[PDB]
């Protein structure tokens, strides 16, 4: 759940299929650091001299193995100044169920850099968006 | 991903509305609320490839033929349907070939023949006969019913397959 | 706010800018029919064999010039068989203000086709948005 | 409406987030976080024209030189910019020109030429030098402030309309 060997191999295949700049890293027993991307897809409510305006972002973002959900919620809020209670968002993972593309709310406790890993460097195959409930 | 410009039609009341809402939604629509002309964006995966179709539904009703012109020179594949109960929907098929052909001056536009409502006990379309015009125009024929689901991700999935082959 | 003949010059103007069948119709005192494009842009909360799916589609509607805000909704919270309660929900003008493109808040009072009229054929100079607050 | 592709460059610490910002939310960014690459969709209207603008907003940062051939292939014009109070950011600029000319295979790419930073009284770069570069190049050059917001809007205007014009 996995070999450190395993992850690894895991790496060095991901990387191949990816620029050197954006590869993943081992570290120290079986810890390892990476990109995601983040789909930030907002609505700001505006006032003028309601209303809303979009936020419609992707946000690339160099984390670790050990970087959970919340961190990567909170980390977002903070860095696209959002002052929204930070419980009324949710990280979601898109990906394959059923010949359907679904989004799956991801627990605060994951860690999306795993889930990057283990579903390779394709955002085709997953992607994270940022939403309000 | 890839996208697929997909256009669905044929007569009114056939179930092009029905089959679309089926792949979008999951679910049978038993209302007949004829159509002016919507669209509809899906991602799917077909083959292991995350694909996302832009699907346009039209209208069936003669009032809205003036519109074919623009949707058929846009449109990558055609889902051209007819119901197994209605001989004219049948019919009517050849004359929506004909002017995607024309519109797009070509006479190989990628095209899957749907012959929806198949889970109707009261069939007035031969099988063999559909067969017999999908063979004609050197497309595939499936049989669909946007009420069981029968056919329908055979039927958009095949001519996403048309559509890339070509 | 506004003259009949004036309504019948905007509706002559507004029809030549546009195809024949997808034309402003005038009636009696004023009144006119005609079509909109509402863009549904919905998460839906579903089940698998927590997980959301999209409902992204764009319906054309044949409506008139009496059609509230309120029944544009209802009539596509029904049509798209939605079951959630219809005051989660909003339709929103895509308009320009202050070199923005911004969504503002229909009043369920309000008539669209009033609204698409007075802006013309082009849907960049007025989109309609469907959204659950 | 038309969609156009701007891209934002320039040496690490210029604003180049700084002016991304402000443009899409309205509000200065005064923390420091260098930049991998982020990218941004906005709907504008330029001179009575709609236009979706994707944004990219690239790295100075040297770690992540590799991306550039990639992001300068599918660009379609480029915010250069500067730093009024760093003169190394400014003779950074013309490695940028170069590589996009390299690129792209073009001598007259869409760019514009961006003083940022124009709030700040330390003035380092004079700005008949920058007038000069630009002149050169045959491209506007803009001083802005990310800060203020003086010129941010004009900046990125004037490259859509650089580019509509070519
Ligand atoms: N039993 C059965 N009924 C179906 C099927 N598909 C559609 N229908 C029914 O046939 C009627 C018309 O369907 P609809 O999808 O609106 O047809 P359409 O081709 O979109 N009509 P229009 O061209 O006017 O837009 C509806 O009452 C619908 O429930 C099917 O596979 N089986
Ligand atoms: N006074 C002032 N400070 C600015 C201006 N633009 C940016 N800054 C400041 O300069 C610092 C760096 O800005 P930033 O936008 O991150 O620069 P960058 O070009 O995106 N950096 P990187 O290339 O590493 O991504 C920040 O602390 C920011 O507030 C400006 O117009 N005026
Ligand atoms: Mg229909
Ligand atoms: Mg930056």
């Amino acid at each position: 759940p996995p070999t450190i060997q395993e992850i690894k191999q895991k790496i060095d295949s991901y990387n191949s299929r990816e620029k050197h700049c954006l590869g993943m890293k081992l570290s120290e027993d079986g810890t390892y650091t990476g990109f995601i991307k983040v789909h930030l897809k907002l609505r700001r409510p505006v006032t003028v001299p309601s209303f809303y305006l979009p936020l419609d972002a992707i946000k690339q973002m160099h984390i670790s193995s050990t970087t959970t959900v919340s961190e990567v919620i909170q980390g977002l809020l903070d860095k696209f100044m959002v002052v929204d209670n930070p419980q009324k968002f949710a990280l979601f993972k898109r990906i394959h169920k059923d010949g359907q593309v679904l989004f799956q709310k991801l627990s605060i406790a994951d860690y999306p850099l795993y889930l990057r890993l283990l579903a390779g460097p394709d955002t085709d195959v997953l992607s994270f968006v940022l939403k309000e409930n | 991903m890839t996208e697929y410009k997909l256009v669905v039609v044929g007569a009114g009341g056939v179930g092009k509305s029905a089959l679309t809402i089926q792949l979008i939604q999951n679910h049978f629509v038993e209302k007949y609320d004829p159509t002016i002309e919507d669209s509809y964006r899906k991602q799917v995966v077909i083959d292991g490839e995350t694909c996302l179709l832009d699907i346009l539904d039209t209208a069936g009703q003669e009032e809205y033929s003036a519109m074919r012109d623009q949707y058929m020179r846009t449109g990558e594949g055609f889902l051209c349907v007819f119901a197994i109960n209605n001989t004219k929907s049948f019919e009517d098929i050849h004359q929506y070939r004909e002017q995607i052909k024309r519109v797009k001056d070509s006479d190989d536009v990628p095209m899957v023949l749907v012959g929806n409502k198949c889970d109707l006990a009261a069939r007035t379309v031969e099988s063999r006969q559909a067969q017999d015009l999908a063979r004609s125009y050197g497309i595939p024929y499936i049989e669909t019913s946007a009420k069981t689901r029968q056919g329908v991700e055979d039927a958009f999935y095949t001519l996403v397959r048309e559509i890339r082959q070509h």
